[PDB]
């Protein structure tokens, strides 16, 4: 895992800084970011009122 | 005085009405009353006011009938003013029919 | 006293991607001014795009044309993403009448900016895949906006049982920059290097953006400074 | 306040400041030890408690 | 409506306040704003899972409600759909808006 | 269209602390203009305050000196409070000498207004408790400057190892805050308004700093975007 993400281009730790719009500040603790896989149930809320 | 319709968090009632929920209801007492007279009153000014035309166009000509009755829509319900009428404690409450110090 | 700078340089790598420095500056202050640019810069700009569709043969948004690969709904899509540009001003909106009637896979620029008033960036996106034998007609509208606008509101333009409205995403911007870092002489402190990188469209070059953003922005500061209208 | 706003202190440090609190329940105005965040909270725990 | 007196029928005020058109909803911040509205959960097992609150417009289908209320729910966020009942009668908004 | 705030108000409970209205904004304008506005106003401030003073009968910077009632630490944190101004241009650092030999609460007022260029507002604040028994002469060093300065940066201004050197608040603007809040117009919500506070030192009205600042970040951005200017 660490291989790859060296080979990547990346911190080898899976962590990084932060920037927020609006202030410009650097979250002074490191925050994790990454890519993730994700799905939408069927419990849609139109059919609820 | 101006109250501007909150949330009202109340232990003075404690202090000048004896009970909490004696004071819930003479509190909606003197809001019935209050409602009644407002209501009998505007109905009775506006009916006189349209009286000339009651169509669905012609109320709005002006805008200004429109105006003030957004005004008066801008006053605070009833109770408020009941509750305020506590705060101010200018009201006094006892055994049956208590009644404003109006006189 | 007040370290005014005057360092205001422009590198334009490409007729879309551009550069600018800003040297020398006063402690803690070019982050407030980047800052205050990339939050203009990336809401509030102005573009344009596709909106209304009307297909012949073809009534609602789940049909299928004999002879074409793709359905309705992937061609109103992909339609989606095609971004334009204008040459001339004053153009409000527009109507295109494309008739693709030859063996061919239909692609952007394939669209003939036909209009005098108006022309497509991005030409080599590809629409669609025909067969030897398909024979498509389509009508486009073409609108000014800012920021985004579902469908259902674009359902205002008089469908006429044919018309199909399209989400459009009017945006003309796609990637901002800035970062600053100190810069010295020995013992003598308080220079700032603020670097910043505009990255658009091609709809229009980096530096008529940034001027429109910063004229708004001094625009608010304007009355909130001077008129002091009191209670 | 001020020297926090000035980056000249950062949220957290320990800072000897002159404060007031209420001996039973009185009233004494002493030099405590403490930083500017309990400062911030406690600009809001109402004046009878100290 | 009726008190703005550009109307004198509840058939059009019904025909105005159901299609919604770009008309006010002023009227509906005021009175939503000395007209408490009583949140009721289903499963209630002691008093304090009823209550009134002031309520307030938002964006979209969901209703808001504040963090620290709802540990008197016991509930959970996994989406729920809670009750909502309106008054009508002053004595009744009285007792909400001073036990309630 | 775009909706532009209208006369802007403010609230002036005192000529110490005031408030403000802004009417009304569109979306994600509201951090911009205060945080904007905010570090402007606590960036670019000018002052002037005590830097170092030496005391008589003093062995060195903690013995006690009988007659006065209050140790050495808290005179200087006294001496911390009181508050400058200029009545002449360009008198950038002073010094004084003050004697006192009575039986007195020693008071700001009580400081000898004998240097023609500068004087004290705040009279009526307290000093120390001096009697017959006592007498006090010191030296005033008065100097120009801007923010919050610790005990180390100071000794540069003629430490000599007598004098003690003293912390300094130049900064005129003591506290200042902001809220943002949604409201409505018709067919949407999700409108900014914007809540400000403003708390100075007494010498100038919270306006007239306001003012100033917005103007300075006016003029920032003026150059920043217009220094190859067009239109």
């Amino acid at each position: 895992m660490n291989e790859w993400t060296d080979k990547a281009g990346l911190p080898r730790d899976g962590k990084t800084y932060l920037y927020d719009g609006g202030t410009g500040e650097r979250f002074d603790q490191p925050a994790t970011v990454g890519v993730t896989y994700f799905l939408k149930l069927g419990h849609m809320v139109d059919d609820k009122m | 005085v101006p109250m501007d319709t909150i949330t009202r968090d109340m232990v003075r009632l404690s202090e000048d009405t004896e009970n909490v929920y004696e004071t819930v209801m003479i509190i909606a007492k003197r809001a019935n009353q209050i409602g009644q007279q407002m209501k009998q009153d505007l109905e009775k000014k506006l009916q006189d006011f349209s009286s000339s035309n009651d169509n669905l166009e012609e109320v709005f000509e002006n805008r200004e009938q429109i105006e003030i009755s957004r005004y008066y829509e801008h006053l605070p319900k009833p109770g408020l003013i009941a509750t305020a009428e506590y705060e101010q404690d200018k009201l006094y409450h006892r055994m049956p029919g208590a009644t404003s110090t109006n006189d | 006293a007040f370290q005014k700078p005057e360092n205001v340089l422009m590198m334009e790598t490409s007729d879309s991607i551009a550069k600018f420095e800003f040297k020398p500056l006063e402690p803690g202050y070019g982050i407030t001014i980047g800052n205050a640019l990339r939050r203009i810069l990336l809401s509030s700009l102005e573009g344009f795009a596709i909106t209304a569709i009307k297909i012949e043969g073809v009534e609602h948004e789940f049909a299928t044309i004999p002879g074409v690969l793709e359905d309705v709904t992937n061609i109103i899509l992909n339609l989606k993403q095609v971004r334009f540009k204008q040459i001339v001003p004053n153009a409000d909106v527009e109507k295109a009448t494309i008739v693709i009637s030859n063996s061919e896979v239909f692609r952007a620029g394939d669209l003939n900016a036909q209009l005098s008033n108006f022309e497509v960036l991005n030409s080599n996106l590809v629409i669609c895949h025909l067969d030897k034998s398909a024979t498509l007609t389509m009508e486009f509208s073409i609108n000014k906006g800012r920021g985004y606008v579902s469908a259902e509101e674009n359902r205002a333009e008089h469908n006429e049982l044919s018309t199909i409205a399209i989400d459009s995403i009017y945006t003309p911007i796609r990637n901002v920059k800035y970062a600053v870092e100190n810069f010295r002489v020995e013992q003598k402190t308080d220079y700032e290097k603020l670097l910043m990188e505009v990255t658009t469209d091609g709809s229009i070059r980096p530096v008529d953006a940034l001027r429109e953003a910063a004229q708004i922005l001094i625009s608010h500061f304007s009355l909130f400074a001077e008129n002091k209208i009191a209670i | 306040t001020i020297a926090y706003n000035e980056g000249k202190v950062d949220i957290h440090a320990p800072i000897k400041v002159y404060v007031e609190d209420y001996e039973n329940g009185e009233l004494v105005r002493r030099m405590v030890e403490t930083s500017v965040g309990r400062l911030m909270v406690n600009e809001y725990v109402p004046k009878k408690v100290g | 409506l009726i008190e703005r007196g550009i109307v004198k029928t509840v058939k059009s005020a019904k025909k105005i306040v159901d299609r919604k058109e770009p008309v006010i909803w002023d009227i509906l911040e005021y009175v939503m704003k000395g007209h408490p509205v009583l949140l009721n959960r289903a499963p209630t097992l002691h008093r304090l899972g009823i209550q009134a609150f002031q309520p307030k417009l938002i964006e979209g289908k969901a209703i808001q409600l504040h963090p620290l209320s709802c540990t008197a729910f016991n509930a959970d966020f996994d989406g729920d759909q809670m009750a909502v009942h309106l008054p009508l009668s002053n004595e009744a908004i009285l007792e909400a808006q001073l036990l309630m």
